[PDB]
């Protein structure tokens, strides 16, 4: 959440508004085999 | 006569000895390793993820 507010004076007040919001999954296999011979 | 004949009086046996030795040892040794060593490695491996993301 963010907000600001500007203005200016010698009148043009400027009020701002957004939303950000975000969400991220994320699933990770992994498989690994090895054979050693002497 | 004089001191000698108390020697005999009690029988008196005088025992000597002496042991001289000598010994001379010699070893030689020797030795010859032989070694040898092989491997084989073999690896493998997969993987998958997948990510979604909503904003």
């Amino acid at each position: 959440f963010d907000d600001n507010r500007t203005a200016e004076s010698t009148d043009t007040n400027t009020i701002s508004r957004d939303k950000n919001t975000s969400e991220t999954v994320s699933e990770k296999t992994g498989t690994k085999d090895n054979t050693f011979d002497s | 006569y004089g001191s000698d004949m108390y020697k005999y009086i009690e029988q008196v046996t005088d025992t000597q000895s002496q042991d001289l030795g000598k010994a001379i040892e010699n070893a030689i040794e020797q030795g010859q390793t032989k070694d040898r060593q092989q491997d084989k490695g073999h690896e493998e491996y997969k993987d998958y993820e997948d990510t979604i993301t909503k904003s």
